[PDB]
């Protein structure tokens, strides 16, 4: 069900129910929870952190992610392994960082270049963007809070795609990420609960600006 | 009295991953 | 009436142990439900629906010479039965409610006893009782109190249950209904061609894309749990390797290379390429037979293919 | 008092298989209410009130010609019902309590007895039993215990339930009542005209701004689960295309320009432009068939519209 | 039928209290399951399954010659039986359901009655009860009410209860099985051999790398509150120390250095090095007999091995 | 059968109030166990066992000449017994289910009959009931309903339970039991030698290093709540001051200076240094009696000890 | 037998309405205990015990001449009694089980019918029912059933509970037992002396620095809620002014200046300084009278108490 | 882990006026 | 709702000696 191989080599396979989450821009994160069988023995007596996980939604969405939670509880005469993990194409961000501290003005592709240095993954953005300038480089910081600022400052959105090509990951930065979807939504038809919030505490009709 | 330690363990799970 | 029960290195069964049984009753399969309902919609999804546990019931009474020895034998029907060690147990019945036969009151042709103070209506040797199916049941015990009716009569309420999977294992795989060497453990229940060698016993195919199999059991192989097994010898060389299958899913075996008389142990949810060192990453898919035809479809003629699996009922 | 049940791919009937059932009871409509109590206000708001199960209950016992065939018969039981596969059940009654016939004690004329030991009252054709009714229930099943009383005569309580929507679908489209080709599944309990091709019987329409409809079945087909299902020829070209309908919502499909010889087909809370590539952005709101009449108001005089639907009832 | 109880300093019997009793009831172990279900698989995992408690009931009455006295009597009772102090609790039957035997009417050989106004039914030594089984139960008492029936005639209900294991804990340890000196205390649903010193008596050999074990209980000493108690003269020097064992785990010590006369006590979880100053840290890994035979095999022919234990039983 | 009260201020008993009595029954102690259960291991851990609650019951009813008095004796009832006040009960019994005498029927001789239309087979007065046992219960009541049988017969289901400790506390101090003031309370359930100043009745010794205890008492006196209470005159001077006791700990009384002449009043869990302004800083520690032989021994010949205390019962 | 309801604004009895009453039956007060469990002792502490409520059960039947007029009849019940509208209940009973009395079949000295199709035994004035107590219940309905018995006769199941204390709130206040004014509401339930204007009948004195009072209840009227209401007038001139009380606490009023003349009304928890504007900061605590003497203890001779209370029973 | 939703989401709430 | 309460209240007993 769930092809889970160490970072060096060959892959094996087990069964057990899977808790995805995705967001638009921020970290996708899935979690489970394993248990010992007559099955799964040779692996859960031998799982160590940063054991790449794929082949989850069966043969597609090889999205490959990684643990770095490891839980071990003990049940009856057996044992449970519940555990967390997170993307290759945030956490290879989190690999890395920048210790030369940048700079100055900065146009888009120069920046968003300079960050996918040695990480081998793609960067382009759609629509013409503007340039701003970055007063201080995050020279011991990740790589991931400098694409933070400079989605913060440039490409309000982005949106990651496994493309075809194996060890690529495109990263389609753009403003208010969409696409279209056939399908839909109603009350009646997949709708269960509604929970409509308005919240308004820090709103405005008028604004200065400095 | 039983009940924070669930609440805030799940809590620190959550603290993993939240952030870009 | 006997209540034989198999466990990890032993045989028993409880009349052999001066222990008789009113009866026995298997329950069904409890079927746990998953629903959902919308919210104002005059009906409610069906999430899922699955089987889960066949809780099975035995009430059993044992008599005695004497009222101390009760003890003993209450004891050791503990020591003989509430085993949470998964065991196999196998029903009997009797063919006849048997009765004594005529004889002649002329100071001879007496009647005889059971080592229990019982009249042994069971004179000839065609009398005693039978595993009345070719199945077993993987089952755990689970709590009994011990009323005393007068007497050396006391009863017990035996109340077991299902431990990995709630269905009717049949003993003996499909290899023993290939080759006729093994005698017993197939009952009429299963309804079995004699046509040995003949389509709908046949589980050794070859030189063949395609071909039929029948699946005996009215309950469907998908689980893993159960003993599905095949091991295939693959014929022709390959880069790649697919098979599809009805009442199931295709499988591929992409990515890596094989070769003709290499030979492929595909196990439930998983590959031994060559019989060991497994290689289970293409395409984990874990094929299903459901009843009756399960038509299979290779893409290269292998020189050989044989299962052997075990059938279960519902 | 058969019991039929069409799984998906068969058809079955217990008393083919000797299986006799003393009854059937059909629970009503377990209704689910959403109150809500306001605080100090004698009296309680109505959030909603939902249909949401229909439990079935038949008690079935079966005899057999020995003690042994029991388990075998059982185990049929097991194999031929408890499906979490949902099943479509069909009720079936009798139409009159039968007994057996005068005969002459003249060594002639003897009677009869079934595959089972009993007395057949069915001398003539016209004797067995009838689908009562035109109607199926989805239904799914759960734990049963089997109570052998004496000989070879044993009970077992089937508590079946029902699937999706607690609702008595009615078997057969509504085209079938159209064109009077398939024979059967019309029961009077449907209060149907016989005059085909005359009003409340059509669903075929021509050439209409507005119509007439009605719809036979008590309960309200405004669930999209029911098979609802309209297919439209357009008649005049437009830019925007409104209809409405009377127990039912304003319907429309502005923003995608048509054509007059296009062809909508309007599945439940859904929309193929042209047969494929589904155009259900506008207006997304689903129609609902209440009972009796009907009456859509389209605007430009569709050249035709018709429509097949299944009948559900409480 | 006494109930007789051993408190942590003294020994008490009922009926020697003018209190007969109708029988005693004992329940089996309540096997507590630890079992997880999958989401949508048919079966349910087995994380564990476990004894927990073995409940006693033992209806218990009593006459006296007056009104008045019931009361003290049953004070008597509660102070005498109601003890939160963990007690060890021996069962009692008879073997035989006495009658009064024949006599003479010929103003002699007259009957006796006992201190309560009874009818002796017990005239020669031969008669009264025995220690039905040799072992005990560690027993806690839980609440009683006393309906009083007529006359001096008052009935109770005990309900007793496990302290510590559920099990049926064997009284006197295994050396007295070894040394023929205390008499009493086995019976025979222990299946033991006469032939003391011979094979499956024996639990002290000398000179031996390896060497069998016969455990008589069926019941497995694995948990630690059992009374397993182990004691070897080494018999060769050494700096590591492997044993291994059937039915269990391999232990080791390894990291001390020992010598040959030195003598390790090995209790339950627990390494004395010499006696005293446990050196427990070297591979906590305690041993398990579970039934029959249980084959250890050591490294280096120890000089000597002995060990006593206490055999429980299900 | 009265059931006496005694109340903080009164005494009252029932049947004094036209207020029969059916029975009492006297529930034991509910007994709240503290198990641990292991993981995965065959037994459960005892954390503790404890004594909770002597739950007592007593159906009374009520008799009277006219239907409206039931309200007024009803009233009566609540207003004798529902009280919270924790009030000290004590059971009474008869020696004799009394009948009616012989009489004659010669105009003479005639019956009596109670204030109460009852005839009176209480004759003399050794007749009327007795305080079956000299003890007492800290008792409250719980909730009753009075079904009104016909006529003017009432009946009413008191549920008491007790207060504090759930044990029976026997009235009078063992000083009582030491000077043969004060008659009655003192019954044959205790084991109590006639012996007055003899061994097992004196608690007041002196000159004496070490000396011996008869705690009469089963239950034993280590709760604080029971009256235990010891008074010492020292005898020597000294610094420090220890004494010892069995089924009980060792107590210190070290960094206070104390005289010989110096009395020492010894409460439970406190210590008056000389009868005010306590001194327990040393050693809090709190002695025990058992039951039986309670040997003390002291270390500087105290010239006097003497220590009275309550009886406890289970 | 009629059960006599005082709602807000009216009188109702139902035997007056056709409806007889099988009987009365009210339950006492339902003890809601507070206890605290220490975690290793064999007692636990009472943290309180507390009167709640006092549930009152009355069937009612009811014939009629017609079936028809059920309907009605039971409308009226209703509309008559489920009143959330807290009434005040009085019990009533009969002196007798009055039986149709002698006559003569003479054609003359015949039988009377009631309204209601019964035997009138009532003959003379002194036969129908009478209050049998002199206290009322505040008293709320709770639902019922109406099963009807053949014929006209219906049965009902009333189950009416208490409001606000849970107490046999006593009808007219102390006053009128001082000013023998108001007649009736005086029964004999309460031990009152006829020596009105004597002691334990007066509760207004004249010029006392202390002085006496008998509280005929039962239960302690320590709650406000209760209509304890007292009024001096205050006799000397002062700064600060306290009163003591026994079964109660000590009571003062500093801070405050009064003159002599000045009047305090003090009503439960709250003090009129001069009848308005109240001055109710000074030393918040309620008086409580118990029972029996209640000696109240002023200090500065006032020259006028007197005080109205309403007594509560249990 | 059904329950750390609720409280959080009770506690946004009191987040909405808290402040002076 | 109901809830909150203990939850906060546990946690702020945990603010007692929590730090060095």
């Amino acid at each position: 069900t769930i092809t889970i191989k160490p970072p060096k080599g060959n892959g094996a396979p087990v069964p057990v129910e899977t808790t995805l989450v995705k967001k638009v821009n921020a970290d996708g994160v899935l979690t489970f929870d394993i248990l010992e069988n007559k099955y799964t023995y040779e692996v859960i007596n031998a799982i160590g952190k940063r054991w790449i996980v794929s082949h989850v939604e069966g043969e597609n969405d090889k999205k490959e992610y990684v643990i770095t939670v490891i839980d071990r509880k003990s049940e009856g005469d057996r044992q449970l392994v519940e555990c967390t993990a997170r993307e290759i194409p945030i956490d290879k961000l989190m690999i890395d960082r920048i210790y030369v501290n940048v700079t100055g003005s900065f146009t888009v592709e120069r920046y968003f270049n300079i960050v996918f240095q040695g990480t081998g993954m793609l960067f382009e953005v759609e629509g013409k963007v503007k340039s701003s300038k970055f007063e201080n480089g995050g020279e011991g910081d990740t790589r991931l809070e400098m694409f933070k600022k400079g989605l913060e400052h440039f490409g309000l959105e982005y949106k990651i795609t496994y493309d075809k090509k194996k060890d690529r990951y495109k990263f389609v930065l753009t403003p208010f990420a969409n696409q279209k979807a056939s399908y839909f939504i109603s009350d009646e038809v997949n709708a269960n609960a509604i929970k409509l919030e308005e919240d308004a505490s820090d709103f405005a009709t008028f604004i200065r600006g400095y | 009295d039983a009940l924070t330690s669930i609440v805030n363990g799940r809590n620190a799970k959550r603290n993993s991953e939240y952030y870009l | 009436d006997i209540e034989l029960t198999k466990k990890d290195g032993t045989v028993i069964k409880l009349s052999e142990y001066g222990f008789i049984v009113n009866d026995i009753v298997i329950d069904s399969m409890q079927i746990n439900t998953k629903y959902q309902d919308k919210e104002n919609m005059n009906g409610r999804i069906l999430m899922g629906s699955n089987y889960i546990s066949r809780d099975i019931v035995v009430p059993c009474f044992c008599k005695v010479k004497n009222r101390s020895d009760i003890a003993y034998m209450r004891d050791m029907l503990y020591s003989l039965t509430t085993d949470i060690e998964p065991m196999y147990l196998r029903e009997i019945r009797r063919k006849e409610e048997l009765n004594y036969r005529f004889t002649q009151p002329t100071s001879d042709d007496y009647v005889k006893l059971d080592k229990n103070n019982f009249p042994d209506y069971e004179y000839s040797r065609h009398d005693q009782q039978i595993y009345v199916n070719g199945k077993q049941y993987k089952v755990i015990f689970n709590g009994v109190i011990n009323p005393k009716q007068k007497g050396n009569k006391v009863s017990f309420e035996l109340k077991f249950e299902t431990t990995e999977l709630p269905y009717g294992e049949s003993i003996g795989t499909s290899l023993e209904l290939e080759e006729n060497k093994k005698v017993g453990l197939w009952s009429f229940d299963f309804n079995i061609d004699w046509h040995a060698g003949g389509d709908k016993r046949k589980y050794t195919f070859e030189n063949l894309s395609k071909g039929t199999v029948y699946y005996h059991g009215s309950a469907p192989n998908d689980q893993f749990n159960m003993y599905k097994k095949i091991t295939i010898i693959l014929g022709e060389d390959t880069e790649s390797f697919v098979w599809n299958l009805t009442h199931a899913e295709i499988m591929k075996i992409e990515g890596i290379k094989l070769k003709a008389g290499d030979r492929i142990v595909y196990d439930s949810f998983r590959v031994y390429k060559n019989g060991v060192e497994i290689s289970t990453e293409t395409n984990i898919s874990q094929p299903k037979f459901k009843y009756g035809a399960n038509k299979f479809e290779f893409n290269q003629t292998v020189q050989k293919v044989q299962f052997d699996l075990k059938f279960y009922y519902k």
